[PDB]
């Protein structure tokens, strides 16, 4: 049962900055993971698949890769309309486990 | 290079071999050794076995004929095949003709084995070449492809940059014997001194 | 950074004698009390040596390039350690696989990586207040290593470790030798007391490293550190002294 | 692509409750679907799965033994049996999807989660 | 072990044919495998010969010209493909195993009938 | 001399042999189209052996990769090993008889 650790737990930044978030897998995983960012009254939407991929549709700012144990996620702008939570996710085999959570916040 | 951690501590179960045994190796000197690890067809794991035929790897990636090798089967759970999945075995498996070992033919174009190439469209005569291993959670040993590790037994002419000899033996004193040193060889007892060398 | 350095002044190259100077032993076995007829790649005796200079008073910055021929007897003659290394290889345009020892920061460093030689590579140190340390900030030896083959770090040579310019006092010798895909070094430091030229006297230079490289030497440059200081203030570019 | 849930109790001590998530807007039988609960604000996690076919199903490790799942095409739906209720039960949940990757014509699944529901809040109380 | 074969003819003056046998209870792929000819009342007649593999065929110098013969091992089955057939074609057809001998692991083919199936009757007429 | 080791692990001659070497083709009855396979080489030995000698002995020796006891999965096979003669064969590769 893998532990599947998120971080950090509190920035701020707006406009144009660009921040990053990291995310640590107890085992190797490869490059299977799943970013989310969730609304605090809306349920959460995926942004990149596959470590590398993004969803068609989401806004090319957000930018993410890794193979293994640590992955990144690094956003090049922190436009108004991104407050929201972010949640990693594991995808080597059952039982599913989600992150810890990340806040994100406007300055 | 130390080969004697590959029969120190091992279990490589149904083990074949064509040559000379990797073990014991620091008796002969060479300058190069190959060990070449490929992807085969998953089914064909057990099947692989010097001659014989097959409808498979025969007439589009044909196997080396006459190949001399040493077959250390020893089946893997935990160091490849993660669960989930994986996506890396892409190869072309449709071809008029052979390939020769270890031959990058990888190719974004659909391959056309017909008369008539297809114009993208999903219909007859007409096969994509390259193909992904439907790897599950549960998929199964018999269908993960488990690499059996093979090497090359050649011989070059060149002088050797990877050699080197190690006996050991007791060092014994004040008894007259044929010694070797490493190199020099002779015949003699030998006793402690008092001469000083340089460094 | 091929940085690609100015205001050069001409003089004629100096010659002087080798005074008996220039031995090293050839093999490895041990004699005592006895007289032995070797026949051997020497320097001969009472021959012409170059003699090199770097000192400001005009400019006289030092780093031509040399061939290599069958073999190198190197001697340097300072206090301050201005010298660093040197830089060996056939072509020097990243073509074919060439041989940088450096004396470095910390260690003695050796690679066999090609690596892109500007028209100028050398290698100099800053001076500031900001840190103590004289950072070796200047790497514009090469751009990009594409690949390598051999690679070492080793002890560094000890010295008197003294920062002026006073009386000379740290003599070395080198011998460089390449034969069947072996490169041989031999060295030895000697203290002396002397303002110039080289003393009467003799002494044997021990074997120092062998290296199972097989590449192909021709030519031969060296690496000396440009201290810039205080000096000679102004930009990098324009204003820099070697010191004596 | 719309996923409707229903089946909210104001009150459940100990009883059984059949919650129901249905699809629409593609086709049923070709995808395989989730139920990925919420605490009230806390992080989120998934309890249950049920297989594209159906024949194969998998739960967490505090939700083995007491919640069940079921599907149906002919409805187009699936269901979730919820029994066993603790005080600690009260969650948020929905009902997911997951990603179909196209490799070489073939399909794959466990890739990740595209399509969300409205959600559920499911409460227990005494 | 057992061997089928069907494809009989009551009369073929100038047609085409086609004969069929089919094996169960051993591995089809892993021998060669003869078809025979019976007249009624003579010698026993050979009259093709296919491969483990296929990539050898070999066939008589009667019957080299207007006789075909395929194999397929997906189906367990082998064939046998009659043109340009005279009235002195009636006879007895059977379908054939090869002898392998294992000689320090290595076999050895073409030596000998040692399974032989039940044989259909093709008789021509004008 | 000339090797051809396992030939040398079969049949060796001495440093000063004195005598006649004949050999002649034997591709038309030695091998034939369908089967030939009755002669066997000895792949290889445990040591090499001294001129004139015949080495009878066939049997699964627990030597090589492991101790099989007669498992021969690991080579350990008396290697009388196989025959490798047919019609077509290279030009190298036909049946001679040697005397």
């Amino acid at each position: 049962d893998i532990q599947m650790t998120q971080s950090p737990s509190s920035v701020s930044a707006s406009v144009g900055d660009r921040v990053i978030i990291t995310c640590r897998a107890s085992q190797g995983i490869s490059s299977w993971l799943a970013w989310y960012q969730q609304k605090p009254g809306k349920a959460p939407k995926v942004l990149i698949y596959d470590a590398s991929s993004l969803q068609s549709g989401v806004p090319s700012r957000f930018s993410g890769s890794g193979y293994g144990t640590d992955f990144t996620l690094t956003i090049s702008s922190l436009q108004p309309e991104d407050s929201a939570t972010y949640y990693c996710q594991q995808a080597k085999s059952f039982p599913i486990t989600f992150g810890q959570g990340t806040r994100l916040e406007i300055k | 290079a130390d080969y004697s951690v590959l029969y120190n501590s091992a279990s490589f179960s149904t083990f074949k071999c064509y040559g000379v045994s990797p073990t014991k190796l620091n008796d002969l000197c060479f300058t190069n050794v190959y060990a070449d690890s490929f992807v085969i067809r998953g089914d064909e794991v057990r099947q692989i076995a010097p001659g014989q035929t097959g409808k498979i790897a025969d007439y589009n990636y044909k196997l080396p004929d006459d190949f001399t090798g040493c077959v250390i089967a020893w089946n893997s759970n935990n160091l490849d095949s993660k669960v989930g999945g994986n996506y890396n075995y892409l190869y072309r498996l449709f071809r008029k003709s052979n390939l020769k070992p270890f031959e990058r033919d990888i190719s974004t174009e659909i391959y056309q084995a017909g008369s008539t190439p297809c114009n993208g469209v999903e219909g007859f005569n007409c096969y994509f070449p390259l193909q992904s291993y439907g790897f599950q959670p549960t998929n199964g040993v018999g269908y993960q492809p488990y690499r059996v590790v093979v090497l090359s037994f050649e011989l070059l002419h060149a002088p050797a940059t990877v050699c080197g000899p190690k006996k050991s033996t007791n060092l014994v004193k004040n008894k007259c014997v044929n010694f070797n040193f490493n190199g020099l060889t002779g015949t003699g007892v030998l006793t402690e001194s008092n001469k000083k060398f340089l460094p | 950074q091929c940085v690609n350095l100015t205001t050069r002044t001409q003089l004629p190259p100096a010659y002087t004698n080798s005074f008996t100077r220039g031995v090293y032993y050839p093999d490895k076995v041990f004699r005592s009390s006895v007289l032995h007829s070797t026949q051997d790649l020497f320097l001969p005796f009472f021959s012409n040596v170059t003699w090199f200079h770097a000192i400001h008073v005009t400019k006289r910055f030092d780093n031509p390039v040399l061939p290599f021929n069958d073999g190198v007897y190197f001697a340097s003659t300072e206090k301050s350690n201005i010298i660093r290394g040197w830089i060996f290889g056939t072509t020097l345009d990243s073509k074919t696989q060439s041989l940088l020892i450096v004396n470095n920061a910390t260690n003695v460093v050796i690679k066999v990586c090609e690596f892109q030689f500007c028209n100028d590579p050398f290698l100099g140190v800053y001076y500031h207040k900001n840190n103590k340390s004289w950072m070796e900030s200047e790497f514009r030896v090469y751009s990009s290593a594409n690949n390598c083959t051999f690679e070492y770090v080793s002890q560094p040579f000890l010295m008197d470790l003294e920062g002026k310019q006073g009386n000379f006092k740290n003599l070395r010798e080198f011998v460089f030798k390449n034969i069947d895909g072996y490169f041989k070094i031999y060295s030895k430091h000697t203290p002396i007391n002397l303002v110039r030229d080289l003393p009467q006297g003799f002494s044997a230079l021990e074997p120092l490293v062998d290296l199972p490289i097989g590449i192909n030497i021709t030519r031969f440059q060296t690496l000396l550190a440009l201290h810039r200081s205080y000096l000679t203030p102004g930009d990098s570019s324009s204003g820099w002294t070697a010191g004596a | 692509v719309q996923l409707v849930e229903s089946g909210g109790g104001v009150v459940q001590p100990g009883r059984s409750l059949r919650l129901s998530c249905a699809a629409s807007g593609f086709t049923f039988s070709s995808y395989a679907f989730h139920w990925v609960r919420q605490a009230p604000g806390k992080g989120l996690e998934w309890v249950a799965v049920i297989s594209y076919d159906g024949s194969n199903q998998y739960y967490a490790d505090s939700v083995k033994g007491r919640f069940t799942i079921s599907r149906d095409n002919s409805k187009n739906t699936l269901y979730l049996q919820m029994n066993s209720l603790r005080a600690d039960d009260t969650a948020v949940y929905y009902c997911a999807r997951d990603l179909a990757i196209a490799v070489a014509g073939t399909w794959h699944y466990y890739n990740g989660m595209d399509v969300w529901g409205q959600g559920t809040t499911v409460t227990v109380s005494s």
